[PDB]
């Protein structure tokens, strides 16, 4: 993340970190539904552009993590994949449309005050709150800026979606429907984005009706990070939640 | 970077 | 189903420092 700040403890306690088991590195962010679903961006785990393509037993996945590069003992559970399920239609040729992937555990992960599920989406949530102007929360643990380097511990920054002419004229990319963008524009002072490792991690918002959480997004792609006149692209989380139940309820 | 996980998890 | 709710944050009724920015822009 750029331009935000560190996050307080147990301020994101469904934030999950993608791990490589070896080289031992942080892969992307993640979001825990359920004691054994994770939800993360398809490109996280399938991208052939740049040989990815990675199998469960590569994976791990740390929950109820502040630090980035301390084994949190006591506090953080590491959990081994079951199962991973890419959407049918995942766009990794042209646009990453429909980036959204699961990942079932072996086992479910013990809540506690640092790991907790969030909500996702119903469609009446959904259409109050994704509007622009609204600001909805980005958490992870990817780079500081786009040329310090990496963070200490997990970062935090509030971002107001944006209208969808605005998304779509600051690109060359075909936007679809399967997106939204967020940010701050050059002349509202404010700034911040996502970044390089933030990837599959959640963009969130507190409703004002039940005042629970709800993951409306996932960082997907940006073109450089925190740049004037360019906003992060998220994974419209709602909108792919048919396909999200399906895979829970089949498996 | 990362400090060493329990090979065990591994 | 308990989902959303923080056990550090609304479960106790403590909120975080920048989620009333949130709150604000909610219209
Ligand atoms: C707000 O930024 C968030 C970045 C989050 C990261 N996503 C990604 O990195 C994402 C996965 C595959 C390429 N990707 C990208 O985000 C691509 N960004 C580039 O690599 N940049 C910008 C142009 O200059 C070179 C580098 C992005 C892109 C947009 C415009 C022009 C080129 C590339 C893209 C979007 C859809 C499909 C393919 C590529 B992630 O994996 O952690």
């Amino acid at each position: 993340i750029v331009e935000g700040s560190d996050a307080e403890i147990g301020m994101s306690p469904w934030q999950v970190m993608l791990f490589r088991k070896s080289p031992q590195e942080l892969l992307c962010g993640a979001s825990l539904i359920s004691d054994r679903w994770v939800l993360t961006a398809a490109h996280c785990l399938l991208y052939p552009p740049w040989d990815k393509n990675f199998t469960e037993n590569d994976l791990l996945v740390r929950i109820g993590k502040h630090s980035r590069t301390r084994y949190e003992r006591n506090i953080e559970k590491i959990s081994m994949l079951e199962k991973i399920y890419i959407h049918p239609r995942y766009n990794w040729r042209e646009n990453l449309d429909r980036d959204i992937a699961l990942m079932k555990l072996k086992k479910p992960v013990a809540f506690s005050d640092y790991i907790h599920p969030v909500c996702l989406p119903d469609r009446e949530t959904a259409a109050s709150l994704l509007q622009a102007g609204y600001k909805g929360r980005v958490t992870g643990w990817g780079n500081l800026k786009e040329t310090k380097g990496q963070p200490s511990v997990l970062q935090v920054v509030n971002l107001p979606i944006v209208e969808r002419p605005v998304c779509k004229d600051s690109t060359r990319i075909r936007i679809t429907d399967n997106m939204f963008c967020a940010g701050y524009k050059p002349d509202e002072g404010k700034r911040g984005d996502a970044c390089e490792g933030d990837s599959g991690g959640p963009f969130v918002m507190k409703s004002p009706f039940n005042n629970r959480w709800y993951q409306m997004g996932i960082v997907s792609w940006g073109e450089g990070c925190d740049r004037d006149g360019k906003y992060g692209f998220y994974t419209h989380v709602f909108r792919l939640k048919k396909w999200i139940q399906k895979v829970i309820d089949q498996f | 970077d990362f400090e060493e996980i329990p090979e065990e998890y591994l | 189903a308990d989902c959303g709710l923080r056990p550090l944050f609304e479960k106790k009724s403590l909120e975080d420092k920048t989620e009333r920015e949130l709150l604000e822009s909610y219209i």
